[PDB]
């Protein structure tokens, strides 16, 4: 357990373990967040010729892996590396965000990058129905506002797409004041960090990005009725927390109360949830799961499902918005109690697998929204000081009474109206 | 509006507070109508006419 | 699909009439409930019948009432349907709540069933009570005099509900004629009560003499239950026209054959028969207001079965304590009555007090006991460790 | 068209700089609308119930 | 009341040899009187069924009994459908008129007893 950030020129985090490999990487502070609705994808094309057999196997000989994720508020390029070569994974790093940086986008690698992504978003259309529909959510949630961009970009935005607009985006985003490097691993801190004091140059140092306006959440619906699936797969959620927001854990809890659910798994249908005393009864669905998405200047709190009891979707929007209704006027201490022990136990799970890119991804995206990372163990601190009291303050605040939005697709016939759903985010009192 | 915020706070008015408002403007509104009424037809009421006559 | 089944209103009555699967066993005491729909029938055409020339003024409803008995061609006969009718009715409605009692047909799942029930016998029993009060003779007077004053016992607003329920200081004019307007009323409440009575049957069905499932061996309503019904609908009616043509006077009260007269109550008052064993649970109590809460309470207190039977078998067939003192109960009931039309005098008094302890005992006390013992018995018997 | 692209809602949407505006106006009239309705309501019951009180001509003083 | 409080009740009894041999006595009797050996029926075939608990425990009921419950049942109505009783050779012997649905019975009233207490149960710190 350990939180080593220190800025040279560059700004340098760390966090080594005695584990088996190393990985280093850049992780930049601008992602699909900030794109336009024009050149919306530019971002998972990056990512992509980073992954391209050219410069793939260039690593491959070397004995690096490579490993790349697109998201909302950043980016991250990583390279793992067999633990004494954490200095050949800083020579592809810049060799290939310095020199290759004009190599890499060649006209016969661009265009079956391209060709490639194309396939590969649209294939994500076609057939991820879950992932789809929680993509279609940011969309309506947030339109017309930096968070309603998808990740992957869209067919249209894609297909039109040349290499000026990776070059314009790389130009604006890829510089120093927007980056941080991250190594994970076993690799200590000054052992990373006088490599890269090592060389300098620093490259479009003293160019800020370009300034943007705020997300916002609009209570609205979009609904993907389609009646040749065989499921009806929804989204539906309130404006949550931001990262850094004071309720980020009472809202993470929450989620947990209510938890996830896998109607075909015999030790699901036995969680301590209330809720599924309601939804077995008629088999209302064939799975479901809360989240508390957190962003920069936003987020969602709700849950996704999925069902073929495509009569009774309302038994299931119902039954689960009346629970939620409890967190305002009835959650009792047990179930509080219940949730702070399976938060811990996912969250440690997060914080801590056997993979040092998961933990880069974890310690970059965290380090460049408020300059350090929480400890785990400070973590369960905070997580063990929410009352019931908390709770209720915030479902009041975020919960009750207030607008939702929803996603949905498949056979949703049988989803009623928004006016109807939206009643249920409360309850008749004398 | 604030006016709205002061009392009942993005919540909507609960029937308890419906049925004792009704109460209060049943009342008021009977009183209220009674004298713009009477008063229209000052003049003409059994109560103008008795001040005329004495027996 | 056959016609029956694929038009719309036929289709209720075929699955409530025709194809309606019947448990195979159900005995004539099921019988009870077709012959209630038949009453309800006799009372409402009788009374529209006469209705026509029926007057509800204070001066003339006695004369009206005679006037239907020696100038409407067969008025003689309508009006004895009606009052005798009245009379068979609730007869008939004794025997469908005592078959319920017996055979554990308040239990669940039927309890909605049940209490929509002792909502509809309420409602019977004040529709009667209107009813008699039309006639306005000396019975009709007296009886709307005593139970519209059992609202005086409520507490600070009872003589103010009872003057409105009077229209005036007293039983008149007003008094009738709001009577008969509201005695033609509430059969119809009662009809749509019946409706929501045979809904909540037919989700589930009726029971049987054995108190277990029905699932397995059904016969259709059609054939077998209608030409059964027949059988006891005959009979019904031949001893209904018994008393309507050979002694169409014996149940009731000579003293209704007297004008209504404000100033003087008949030594001779009795209540009809039917009121009689509630009449006496009212006089058991020698105060105003705990007299007519205990009869009140005396058929509230049928909504606590349910609750209080806590065998785990349903009906009393296989059941020796439990046959015994439902009979205890019975009898006891018919000694209320008995009571009821006595004087309030030496004997009579103390064996009331004591027959209304037995009936509230029952429900409360008896039932929860004994039902209880048998469970063990039942267990004990068999169980070899 | 892209499903994404989520069409213009401009001419509806109140530019939000109040946000409980349209809240507290709906919840006003609904508010108001039960207020009246709850006084007429009690109106109408009074003018039925009143109706079966003793009528003005048998108010006998003997 | 639940078979669990019978059985209870019932045990105590039948282990108490003071108890025993004043009760079981006069409970056999009763059985006698009951009359329902007579119409081929075994007392757990009379247990009212309409709740979850018989339905889960009819429900776990292995195959061949549950034939012959059916059969029982159905012999049962048709019997008391004619005003008749059985043949007195085919009446419910004592030793046949055992309890074959009541351990299901008592074991699905303790799952269900222990969800409920689960579902409540308080935490202390
Ligand atoms: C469940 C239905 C009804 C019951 C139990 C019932 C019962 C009674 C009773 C007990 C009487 C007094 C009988 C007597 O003369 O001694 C009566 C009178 C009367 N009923 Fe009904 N009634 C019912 C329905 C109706 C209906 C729908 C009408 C339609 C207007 C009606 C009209 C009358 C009239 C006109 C009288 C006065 C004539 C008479 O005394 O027989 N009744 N009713
Ligand atoms: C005008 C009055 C009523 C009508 C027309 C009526 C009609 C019926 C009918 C057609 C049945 C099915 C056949 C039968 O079991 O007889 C039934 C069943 C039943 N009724 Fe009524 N009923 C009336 C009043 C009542 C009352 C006063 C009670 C009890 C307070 C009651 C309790 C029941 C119960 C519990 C059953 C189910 C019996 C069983 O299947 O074991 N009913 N009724
Ligand atoms: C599962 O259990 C059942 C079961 O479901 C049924 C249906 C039956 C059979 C019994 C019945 C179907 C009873 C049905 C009857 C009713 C629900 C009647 C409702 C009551 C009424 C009063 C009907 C409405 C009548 C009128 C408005 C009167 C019409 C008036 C007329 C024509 C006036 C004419 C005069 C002039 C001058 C124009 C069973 O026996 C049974 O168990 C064995
Ligand atoms: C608009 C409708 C109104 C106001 C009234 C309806 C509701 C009232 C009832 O039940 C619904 C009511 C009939 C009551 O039920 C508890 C009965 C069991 C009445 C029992 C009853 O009868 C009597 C009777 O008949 C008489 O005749 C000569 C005389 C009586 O004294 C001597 C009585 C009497 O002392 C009692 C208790």
């Amino acid at each position: 357990a350990e939180v080593t950030q220190l800025s040279n020129g560059i700004v340098v985090a760390t966090e080594h373990n005695p584990a088996h490999t190393a990985s280093v990487g850049v992780v930049f502070g601008s992602g699909a967040a900030n794109e336009n609705p024009y050149n919306n994808g530019v971002s998972n094309l990056w990512k992509n010729i980073f992954l391209s057999k050219e410069n793939s196997a260039v690593a491959a000989k070397e004995g690096l892996a490579l490993s790349s994720n697109i998201s909302r508020d950043f980016q991250s390029y990583i390279v793992s590396s067999l633990p004494g070569s954490t200095d050949k994974s800083l020579d592809f790093l810049n060799q290939s965000f310095i020199q290759q940086k004009a190599n890499l986008l060649s006209s016969s690698n661009f265009e079956a990058t391209k060709k490639s992504v194309l396939k590969q978003v649209q294939d994500f259309e076609d057939n991820d129905h879950p992932n789809r529909v929680l993509e279609h959510l940011h969309s309506t949630a947030f339109q017309n506002t930096p968070l309603s961009l998808p990740t992957r970009g869209t067919l249209e935005s894609l297909e039109n797409l040349v290499v000026a607009d990776l070059e314009s985006f790389a130009n604006n985003h890829f510089l120093n004041s927007n980056a941080v490097v991250v190594g994970t691993g076993n690799i200590k801190h000054e052992d990373l960090v006088n490599s890269i004091e090592s060389k300098n140059l620093s490259l479009q140092t003293g160019t800020k990005p370009v300034l943007k306006k705020k997300a916002a959440f609009l209570g609205s619906e979009v609904r993907l009725r389609d009646d040749t699936l065989p499921k009806a797969w929804i989204s539906l959620a309130v404006e949550g927390e931001p990262v850094n927001s004071p309720n980020y854990f009472v809202a993470k809890l929450a989620a947990q109360i209510f938890g996830s659910y896998n109607a075909f798994e015999p030790a699901s249908r036995l969680q301590g949830i209330k809720l599924l005393d309601n939804i077995q009864e008629y088999q209302l669905c064939d799975n479901f799961n809360h989240f508390s998405l957190s962003y920069k200047d936003s987020g969602l709190w709700g849950f996704s499902t999925a069902t073929r009891n495509v009569t009774m979707i309302d038994d299931l929007i119902h039954f689960t918005l009346k629970q939620w209704n409890r967190l305002t006027i009835s959650v009792t201490d047990t179930e509080v109690e219940r949730a702070k022990s399976l938060l811990k136990l996912q969250l440690g799970q997060l914080y801590e697998s056997g993979n040092p890119v998961n933990d880069a991804n974890l310690l970059g995206a965290e380090v460049l929204i408020k300059g350090s990372k929480l400890s785990l163990g400070e973590a369960f601190k905070k997580i063990d000081a929410i009352t019931v009291k908390d709770v209720k303050a915030w479902a009041g605040k975020r919960l009750w009474d207030q607008d939702i939005a929803i996603a949905g697709t498949g056979q949703i016939e049988g989803l009623l109206d928004y006016m109807r759903i939206r009643s249920d985010m409360s309850m008749m009192r004398w | 509006s604030s006016l709205y915020k002061t009392f009942f706070k993005r919540n909507a008015v609960f029937v308890g507070t419906i049925f004792a408002g009704a109460f209060v403007f049943q009342t008021v509104f009977d009183t209220a109508i009674t004298s713009w009424y009477e008063n229209h037809n000052k003049g003409k009421l059994w109560k103008d006419v008795k001040a005329r006559i004495a027996a | 699909m056959a016609f029956r089944k694929s038009n719309v209103y036929l289709s209720l009555v075929n699955s409530y009439i025709i194809d309606s699967p019947q448990p195979s066993s159900i005995n004539y005491w099921w019988n009870m409930g077709s012959l209630l729909g038949l009453c309800l029938v006799i009372q409402i055409v009788t009374g529209i019948f006469m209705a026509m020339h029926y007057s509800s003024n204070i001066e003339l409803a006695f004369s009206s009432v005679e006037h239907i008995m020696r100038d409407v061609h067969n008025g003689y006969i309508l009006r004895y349907l009606h009052a005798n009718g009245a009379s068979f009715f609730f007869m008939v409605m004794f025997m469908h709540m005592a078959k319920g009692l017996y055979y554990g047909s308040y239990r669940s799942p039927r309890v909605t069933l049940w209490n929509v029930g002792v909502i509809i016998f309420t409602l019977t029993i004040a529709t009667a009570f209107l009813g008699y009060c039309c006639v306005y003779g000396q019975m009709s007077h007296w009886g709307a005099t005593v139970i519209t004053n059992l609202f005086s016992a409520i507490p600070f607003v009872g003589n103010d509900i009872v003057s409105w329920l009077w229209g005036g200081f007293s039983v008149s004019n007003p008094t009738i004629q709001r009577f008969f307007a509201l005695h033609y009323l509430v059969p119809f409440i009662i009809a749509a009560m019946v409706i929501m009575h045979l809904m909540a049957l037919h989700i589930h069905g009726s029971s049987n003499p054995l108190g277990i499932t029905g699932n397995l061996d059904r016969i259709p309503m059609h054939s077998y239950f209608i030409f059964k019904d027949l059988v006891t609908v005959f009979l019904f009616m031949l001893i209904l026209a018994l008393f309507v043509f050979y002694s169409p006077n014996t149940l009731g009260h000579p003293d209704n054959y007297i004008p209504g007269n404000p100033l003087v109550t008949p030594a001779s008052i009795v209540p009809e028969w039917y009121l009689l064993p509630f009449y006496a649970i009212l006089r058991s109590i020698p105060d105003k207001l705990l007299g007519v809460i205990t009869m009140f309470a005396a058929i509230l207190v049928l909504l606590v079965l349910p609750f209080t039977d806590r065998s785990v078998v349903r009906g009393n067939t296989f059941k020796v304590l439990s046959k015994f003192f439902f009979f205890i109960f019975v009898f006891n009931f018919v000694l209320l009555g008995q009571i009821g039309a006595c004087h309030v005098e030496v004997p009579y008094v103390l064996m009331g007090q004591i027959a209304t302890f037995i009936y509230f005992a029952y429900f409360l006390i008896i039932v929860p006991v004994i039902s209880t013992i048998e469970n063990v018995l039942f267990y004990i018997g068999r169980v070899n460790k | 068209k892209s499903t994404y692209r989520t069409p213009n809602f401009d001419d509806v949407l109140k530019e939000n700089n109040d946000a409980d505006k349209g809240r507290s106006y709906a919840y006003f009239m609904v508010g108001a609308m039960g207020l009246l309705s709850s006084a007429g309501a009690k109106s109408t019951v009074e003018t039925f119930i009143s109706s079966m009180t003793a009528t003005a001509d048998v108010l006998a003083m003997a | 009341q639940s078979f669990t409080s019978i059985a209870r009740i019932g045990d105590y009894i039948l282990k108490s040899p003071v108890l025993s041999k004043l009760c079981v006595p006069v409970a056999n009797q009763f059985i006698n009187l009951a009359g329902y050996k007579k119409l081929g029926l075994k007392f757990d075939d009379l247990i009212a069924e309409e709740n979850p608990i018989m339905q889960t425990a009819l429900r776990r009921l292995p195959e061949d009994e549950s034939y012959a419950r059916a059969y029982r049942i159905i012999r049962a109505h048709q019997t008391e459908l004619t005003h008749h009783l059985l043949p007195r050779n085919e009446w419910i012997k004592a030793q046949e008129d055992v309890p074959y649905l009541l351990p299901y019975i008592l074991e699905a009233e303790a799952a269900a007893k222990e969800k409920d207490e689960l579902d409540n149960i308080e935490v202390s710190k």
